[PDB]
């Protein structure tokens, strides 16, 4: 079913970018055994979460998808309440909070509003992060 | 070992002292492995990094044990 996957990606390639989420769910509803195989290279919009304790916003992707929860960078907590997630390095947590700060400045300068988020993770000789911006 | 006068006793008393020495050494080894596992789960519950932590410990008692 590998050719089926190639044609599926081409179908998303030619799919109308107005109903990306719904049609992606439909395509997954065809062959659900190939579901979380497509949710790695099929670009779709973001999901806005809500940090309850801080009163901010934070976007959702796979990098913050810790287990099945989301690490709110404004609070470093997981939502759904998973107290078993993969916390980042405390070093990287400080680097991440300043990252979120700098990109809030970035977002405010170009977008004049909108929501942003910057998550982080390791590397043997470095680190790696993701930057979400949704205006 | 200084207050033992170990170089003159018989093998009965020296054997008992020998076994007691290995008793202490085994308390060190198994309880130290329990402390090892203790610190292992401590580093797991803290979730900080992947440092090159040296556990190749050559303490001050193996020097006499050999």
């Amino acid at each position: 079913s590998d050719q089926q996957l190639d044609c599926a990606l081409d179908l998303m390639r030619r799919l109308p970018p107005q109903q990306i989420e719904k049609n992606l769910s439909d395509l997954i509803d065809l062959v659900p055994s190939l579901c979380e195989d497509l949710l790695s290279s099929v670009d779709q919009p973001l999901k806005i979460a809500r940090d309850k304790v801080v009163g901010k916003d934070y976007l959702l992707c796979d990098y913050n998808r810790d287990g099945d929860s989301y690490r709110s960078p404004w609070s470093n907590k997981y939502d759904p309440p998973l107290e078993d997630g993969a916390m980042p390095s405390a070093r990287l947590r400080k680097l991440e909070v300043e990252a979120n700060n700098a990109f809030d400045q970035y977002r405010d300068l170009y977008f004049e509003g909108g929501v942003s988020s910057v998550y982080l993770w390791d590397l043997d000789h470095g680190f790696a992060g993701v930057i979400l911006i949704k205006k | 070992l200084g207050t033992r006068k170990l170089m003159h006793v018989a093998y009965e008393e020296f054997e008992k002292v020998m076994v007691a020495c290995f008793e202490v050494f085994q308390t060190w080894d198994d309880e130290y492995e329990k402390l090892q596992v203790l610190l292992r789960d401590i580093v797991k519950r803290k979730r900080e990094e992947n440092l090159k932590m040296v556990w190749r410990i050559n303490p001050a008692h193996r020097k006499l044990q050999a």
